[PDB]
């Protein structure tokens, strides 16, 4: 029986990591490098990562740029409308911890004050390749998930 | 019977796919007036009236078999021209505008 | 390369070929190896019902020739 | 000097008027657009096969920081704090004292990698090539805390990457 | 020309050592090109080049199936490339470490490690300085 | 036996739709100097399976609807009608041989708009109901020319039986005498299916329900292009080798469907009022004039087709 | 009247299809850059300018560097000036590609974005090779540039430039004569010459309306007076003409880049004044004076004589300037950033009168708005 549960986890994990549909908050500079990840050289679509997805068909939110206090409530609302399972990738110093505006009166010091974060991509900005490395790292995180194995043991 | 079986299968399968879509183990333990233009209403009515004239034109492939071809062609062209006339009337009366 | 688009096109093409191929072969199976009779008008239906009676087995697609004269 | 982008008068000769009518009715310029996208269908794509293939970089690339050593193994950093002073983001925090052998060395060298803007000013300011931005760009983490580097982490980065870092410095130091 | 195109396709099956080896690289790397082997590192990664490919596709690595006790048959990672080959693979230099080896130092890691985030070997930050203020310790014996 | 036949039509349609999503992504990719899916299975061949499973285990997060009944009804109507459009298609033989198959498809396609309208009601959102009404207005408008164009073509064919279109085109494709109609027909099908450059529902603007609306819409895309092939690019039928018809007929449909992808990759989007003008002020005048012409043409050439 | 409600919040009043009022709500990317700059040395403040119009990085750097050099009363060496014009025009190509193809993608034409972003990727390589960063290079600095070009870079810029005009041609084939593209842009967002001036427009927002003005011609800086190029001028002041001006400006940028490559002179790359520009590392490690000056430039920074200057360049999006106030110390007292998009977006309501909702997307696109510079 546990053999069945192990293989269904593999199946659903494979499907979810193989069809990661992102919503990008293109907040600032870092949005440019995610555009270069979609561009032909890296072609995120070839991994199953569609270029643009609506928030309600999205699986991963990519916070790409500085999150201000004025924008923080809007970002939380979009996260709360994401169907589950949902993941958050924080990309760039600004989103990671405030970066170069960390000491500003108007900047949230890291988007993890507003939403939970699964992957932190460092850089100002991270290169398109560095972002792609972070996306592939999120895929490996999903591969490790054991939702049914843990469900069967409750 | 064949066609009813086809229709039943198509919509029964549609019903099944919709319900299984709505159901799955989630593994969890925890009347007024729209602010919408009168122009959009006029599109619907215009479609309706033209749709009624298309109904009158559908028999034309069969009507072309008649021996009264002179009458058939005159009435066929008459109906289309009047349909064109109503389009011309709407056009000139600013009825196909959106500004 | 562009010819890496073909495998997906081939699968979709095979999928769209089965309905036409299946219907044609199911018709032959069910009609004694012939095309399914088309009866769009009452005259064609009348002959099809007459064939059913003449067939002797209640199948309009079983044909009787001069052997039965 | 200037030029007009869109100041032209269409010819009204019947041959030209009919040319525009054919374009309107036969959609010729729309067909011409179809040819361009068709020609791309048969071009080789620009995509590379990451992570088996990598985008090209130069020796100047500014990646993950590391602290370096002299060939003997002694740390290059002498706790001068010029990197900390110039850092545009105040991402560097340093403390220092005399080492047991009396050497001038740091007891704290932290870089908040989520404050850092990866500008390279620290490695420009360093007088002994101690702090560098290395070539690594694939160090994303699962937690915020993992990006708060202390001296042990930065020294480990230097020992991990020195082979590449030294060769990159060798290729670019004559431009500095 | 179409016939010549097809034979090149078949030479990739043989260039990869037969049908099984052809399918292994197809499913591991999504690519069946055959290149010149430039070298191999101590972890089993193999490095290839084909200079007729456009810049960026002219160098690639086929990752080892095991590294530091981790099964990497399907789970490959860009951080698996050791620093000596990192420079060549990213075109920071022209010649590989087999032709211009890196300068040896005693303190340089002999064993490369890939990204360890999310494992029990992940880095955990902490303050590296000692306590600054020393508290007074009261005497052990009684005397009020 | 007939039950087997129904399933051998329904199931291949769903698989064809699933792999159309792969083909569209890869065709768009290469016209954009990239590859599109090529990791999930060889050449992306498992990408549609991954997407389908992922969508069906996603949280069916629907905010409260105005009416539960119409929330379920809208996608059932959409998918059910879409599968129903296929049963009269001669490929070369139809599942159901209808004497009025052409009129049957027109009737069934005119009901497809209800799924749009009911979605607007069930969204419980004023703004989603407005988008649904804008979509309905576009759809019914382009229904007008599709009906008239189809009528004009049938005047050279002689009946509403779909298989008679095969006989009509035994010597010659109908695209040759009717290329002006084929042009407007083809654009009308794009506007009818909300395809670029007419994809204004997306421009202006989950889980399984979303996947079902998507599947129905992509099944309509394939079916419209099959109907275009039958209507204008008639394949010759050899009664002793029906598979030869099916092969050639399928190729024409694939190329026509791929041209929808081609057109999406090539053009910007119409403004809403501009695609309304394209129909009411351009297509409809020509369609009316060409309908008059095609009523007169068989009579003045003594080329009236047989009634049977 | 139905009311609807980087990133932007648009509050609009609609009567049917027509926009009756358009009220942009910005500040969603306001990060108090100007206040932060007051706590930085002049060098420390330079990287902030990469992150304003973060599509035109070295043009923002040039504007700040020119302002500081003016207050310092120094000038960069000639080779630094030619490099700065060379990479200024490469940066204009980066911006115009982003402006035109995302303007196209926003209204459905998604394919040119992919073709031209492969070209952007190759230009990102030129930034990375001179500075080690693909975008925020921090390369252009007061006194000149940080480092000299690596050997073999100009040859590769020539190779890229030699083929680029064909890429522009492919873009024009997709858009210029397309009746759908023209329907979306012709007679959209018409702005009169006098309204454009009074509303504070600049750049292509002016030239699209026939105004003959370009700071590279009228008020030249660095070595722009030594290169030949034409200024494209519009005739209708609408989105389509501004689109044509931007496409033609890309062609003229290649024309300027060709001259920069051929006329690049030898010599040093930063001003030979170690009280402003740091000495070479080899000098820093041998000469006592050089080490002192390196130490002081990287801690206190150079002091700037007290004064104020408004300094402007012809950035890819329009006039970009700084009002920079020095109090005599090594930290600026006040730095006001004049972003061309600030005034342009302030005129969206005026431009969108009598248009439909879907045209507002086109008008925002023709203004070329990056909210890094609008919000600062
Ligand atoms: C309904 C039935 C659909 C079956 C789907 C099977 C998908 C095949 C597959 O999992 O790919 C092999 C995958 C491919 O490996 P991968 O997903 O780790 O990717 C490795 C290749 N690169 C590096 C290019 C990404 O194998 C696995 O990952 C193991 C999980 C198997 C999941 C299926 C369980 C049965
Ligand atoms: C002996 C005498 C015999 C008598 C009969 C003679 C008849 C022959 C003469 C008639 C020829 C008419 C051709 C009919 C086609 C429709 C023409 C048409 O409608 O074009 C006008 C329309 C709008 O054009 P526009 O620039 O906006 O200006 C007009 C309004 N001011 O333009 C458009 O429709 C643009 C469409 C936009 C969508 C573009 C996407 C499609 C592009 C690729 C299509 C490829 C063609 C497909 C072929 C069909 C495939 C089956
Ligand atoms: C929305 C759900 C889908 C709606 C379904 C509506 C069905 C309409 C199909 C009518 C098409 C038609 O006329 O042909 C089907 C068949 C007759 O076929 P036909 O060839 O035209 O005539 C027989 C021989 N001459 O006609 C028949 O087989 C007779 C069927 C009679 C029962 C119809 C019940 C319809 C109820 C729908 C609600
Ligand atoms: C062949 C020789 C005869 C040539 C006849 C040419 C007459 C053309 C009339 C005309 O020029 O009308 C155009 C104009 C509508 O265009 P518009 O752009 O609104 O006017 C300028 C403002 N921009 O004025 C209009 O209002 C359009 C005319 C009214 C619409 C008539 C539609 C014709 C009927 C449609 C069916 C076609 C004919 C029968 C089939
Ligand atoms: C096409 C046929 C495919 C057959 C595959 C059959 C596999 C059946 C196993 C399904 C496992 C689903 O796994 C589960 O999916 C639901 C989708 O909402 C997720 O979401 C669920 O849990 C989260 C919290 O964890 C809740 O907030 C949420 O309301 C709930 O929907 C779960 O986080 C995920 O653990
Ligand atoms: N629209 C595309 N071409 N794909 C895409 N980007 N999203 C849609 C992907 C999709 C949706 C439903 C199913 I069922 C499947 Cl198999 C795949
Ligand atoms: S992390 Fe760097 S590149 Fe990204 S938004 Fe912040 S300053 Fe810009
Ligand atoms: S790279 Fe720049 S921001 Fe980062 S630590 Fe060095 S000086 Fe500070
Ligand atoms: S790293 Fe260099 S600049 Fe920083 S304190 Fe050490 S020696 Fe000084």
């Amino acid at each position: 029986g546990e053999y069945v549960v192990a293989k269904l986890d593999d199946l659903i994990n494979w499907a979810r990591r193989s069809s990661l549909w992102p919503m990008t908050f293109g907040l600032a500079c870092c949005a440019v490098e995610m555009m270069h990840m979609a561009a032909p050289r890296y072609d995120m679509d070839r991994f199953g990562v569609v270029f643009r997805a609506s928030p309600r068909q999205s699986d991963v939110m990519i916070v790409a740029g500085t999150l201000t206090n004025k924008m923080a409530p809007a970002l939380r609302k979009v996260y709360d409308q994401m169907p589950e399972p949902r993941y958050v990738v924080s990309m760039g110093s600004c989103a990671n911890g405030g970066g170069y505006y960390h000491y500003s009166y108007s900047v949230v010091r890291g988007c993890d004050r507003i939403v939970p974060v699964d992957i932190y991509v460092p850089g100002c900005p991270p290169t398109a390749e560095a972002l792609l490395y972070g996306i592939l790292q999120l895929q490996k995180k999903i591969k490790r998930e054991k939702r049914l194995r843990i469900w069967y043991r409750r | 019977m064949n066609l009813m079986l086809a229709l039943l299968t198509n919509f029964t399968l549609a019903t099944l796919l919709v319900i299984i879509a709505f159901w799955l183990p989630q593994l969890n333990v925890y009347s007024a007036r729209l602010p919408f233009s009168m122009k959009f209403f006029l599109v619907a009515i215009t479609f309706l009236l033209f749709d009624l004239e298309i109904a009158l034109l559908l028999p034309l492939p069969w009507a072309s078999q008649t021996a009264n071809l002179n009458t058939m062609l005159t009435m066929a062209l008459f109906l289309i021209i009047l349909l064109a006339v109503s389009l011309a009337y709407e056009w000139t009366q600013k009825g196909l505008e959106w500004t | 390369m562009w010819f890496e688009v073909l495998p997906g096109i081939a699968v979709m093409g095979v999928c769209l070929f089965i309905p036409g191929m299946a219907t044609a072969r199911i018709h032959r199976f069910s009609n004694g190896g012939k095309e399914k009779r088309v009866a769009h008008y009452p005259y064609q239906w009348y002959l099809m019902e007459r064939d059913r009676r003449v067939s002797g087995v209640n199948r309009s697609y079983v044909s009787k020739g001069l052997e039965n004269i | 000097t200037y030029k007009y982008v869109n100041l032209r008068e269409p010819s009204m000769d019947m041959k030209s008027v009919t040319d525009r009518a054919a374009q309107t009715l036969l959609w010729t310029e729309l067909i011409r657009g179809l040819g361009m996208t068709l020609s791309y269908l048969f071009r080789e794509p620009a995509t590379i096969n990451y992570p088996f293939e990598k985008g090209p970089l130069s020796p100047r690339f500014r990646g993950e920081h590391a602290l370096r050593r002299y060939p003997s193994g002694e740390e290059r950093c002498i706790a001068c704090k010029l990197c900390e002073a110039v850092c545009p983001a105040q991402a560097i925090t340093i403390e220092a004292e005399p080492r047991a052998d009396g050497s001038r060395r740091t007891t704290r060298y932290d870089i908040d990698m989520t404050k850092c803007i990866y500008c390279g000013f620290c490695q420009e300011a360093c007088p002994v090539d101690a702090i560098v931005e290395g070539p690594n760009f694939e160090f994303s983490t699962e937690t915020h805390e993992e990006l708060l580097y202390n001296k042990e982490k930065l020294l480990n980065n230097g020992d991990k990457w020195e082979a590449e870092i030294a060769a990159n410095i060798q290729a670019d130091y004559l431009y500095r | 020309e179409l016939l010549q195109v097809l034979k090149r396709g078949l030479q990739q099956v043989s260039g990869h050592g037969g049908l099984r080896g052809y399918l292994r690289v197809l499913f591991r790397a999504n690519d069946v090109r055959v290149g010149t082997l430039v070298g191999e590192d101590k972890y089993g990664n193999k490095y290839y080049e084909d200079n007729k490919q456009f810049f960026g596709r002219h160098r690639w690595v086929i990752y080892t199936t095991e590294m530091n006790g981790k099964n990497t048959f399907w789970d490959v990672d860009g951080s698996m490339v050791p620093p000596e080959w990192h420079r060549w693979l990213h075109c920071m230099t022209d010649d590989p470490p087999t032709v211009k080896p890196p300068t040896a130092r005693k303190f340089i890691w002999t064993n490369h490690k890939f990204n360890l985030s999310g494992t029990p070997q992940q880095y955990v930050p902490y303050s590296t300085t000692r306590k600054k203020i020393q508290e007074w310790v009261p005497p052990s014996t009684p005397y009020k | 036996m007939f039950m087997i036949n129904i399933l051998m039509l329904i199931i291949p349609i769903l698989l064809a739709v699933a792999f159309l999503t792969l083909v569209e992504r890869k065709v768009l990719g290469y016209m954009q100097l990239r590859k599109g899916p090529n990791v999930v299975g060889p050449y992306g061949l498992l990408q549609p399976i991954a997407d389908a499973i992922k969508l069906f285990i996603k949280e069916p997060l629907r905010p409260a609807t105005s009416s539960a009944s119409m929330f379920i009804l809208a996608p059932i109507m959409a998918l059910g009608l879409a599968l129903t459009m296929w049963i009269p298609l001669p490929m070369p033989y139809p599942l159901i041989n209808m004497n009025l198959g052409v009129l049957f498809m027109l009737a069934m396609s005119s009901l497809a708009v209800y799924s749009i309208l009911w979605s607007g009601w069930a969204s419980n959102s004023k703004y989603a109901l407005i988008g649904a009404l804008r979509a309905v207005a576009q759809t019914i408008s382009y229904e007008v020319t599709l009906a008239i164009i189809l009528l004009s073509v049938l005047l050279m064919s002689g009946s509403f039986t779909l298989s008679t279109l095969i006989t009509t085109q035994e010597q010659m494709w109908l695209i040759l005498p009717a290329w002006p109609l084929a042009m407007m027909w083809f654009i009308s099908t794009l506007a009818e299916t909300n395809r670029a450059p007419f994809d204004l529902t997306e421009g202006e603007s989950a889980a399984g329900p979303f996947a079902l609306f998507f599947m129905a819409e992509y099944a309509n895309i394939i079916m419209m292009n099959i109907f275009t092939a039958i209507l204008f690019l008639g394949t010759s039928h050899n009664p002793h080798m029906p598979e030869l018809y099916t092969i050639n007929f399928t190729i024409k449909s694939l190329l026509l469907t791929m041209s929808f992808l081609w057109i999406r990759a090539s053009y910007p989007r119409f403004r809403y009022d501009q695609l309304m003008h394209l129909l009411w002020k351009n297509f409809l005048p020509l369609t009316l004039a060409l309908c008059m012409w095609h009523v007169s043409l068989p009579i003045l050439t003594s080329g009236i087709p047989p009634q049977t | 009247n139905l009311t609807l409600n980087g990133v932007l919040r648009l509050v609009m009043e609609l009567s049917g299809e027509m926009v009756r009022k358009c009220d942009p709500h910005i500040g969603l990317l306001h990060r108090g850059t100007e206040k932060l700059i007051e706590y930085k040395t002049y060098l420390q403040a330079l990287p902030y300018f990469d992150r304003l119009d973060y599509v035109s990085m070295m043009c923002n750097e040039q504007a700040y560097s020119l302002a500081v050099e003016k207050l310092l009363n120094i000038r960069p060496p000639p080779r630094a000036q030619w490099i700065r014009v060379l990479f200024g025009e490469i940066t204009r190509l980066l911006n115009h590609i982003m402006a035109v193809t995302t303007h196209a993608l926003d209204i459905g034409a998604m394919t040119p974005f992919f073709w031209m972003f492969e070209e952007r990727e190759k230009m990102f390589e030129f930034y990375e090779r001179v500075s080690g960063a693909r975008m925020h290079a921090a390369y252009v600095r007061p006194g000149g540039v940080h480092q000299d070009l690596p050997l073999g870079l100009m040859d590769d810029i020539y190779e890229f430039s030699k083929n680029f005009s064909l890429r522009i041609d492919e873009l024009e084939e997709m858009l210029t004569n397309n009746r759908i593209w023209r329907n979306r842009t012709v007679d959209i967002g018409i702005v009169t010459a006098e309204d454009a001036l009074n509303y504070g427009f600049s750049g292509v927002m002016l030239r699209g309306s026939g105004i003959q003005w370009d700071l590279r011609k009228t008020q030249p800086y660095d070595v722009y007076d030594q290169v030949e190029f034409d200024v494209p001028i519009g005739s209708r002041g609408d989105c389509y003409d501004r689109y044509l001006c931007r496409v033609e400006e890309m062609r003229q940028s290649i024309r300027i880049i060709s001259q920069c490559l051929n006329k690049m002179p030898p010599g040093e790359i930063k001003v030979d004044d170690a009280k402003v520009s740091p000495p070479k590392r080899a000098e820093m490690k041998t000469s006592m004076e050089s080490l002192i000056h390196h130490f002081k430039l990287y801690t206190e920074g150079y002091q700037v004589p007290p004064g104020a200057t408004y300094t402007a360049i012809e950035a890819p999006k329009g006039e970009f300037g700084v009002y920079l106030v020095s109090d005599g110390s090594s930290r600026p007292y006040r730095c006001k950033i004049k972003a061309p998009g600030f005034a342009h977006l302030a005129g969206l309501d005026k431009m969108s009168k009598g248009h439909m909702l879907a045209d507002v997307v086109a008008i925002i696109g023709t203004q070329d708005i990056v909210f890094g510079e609008v919000d600062r």
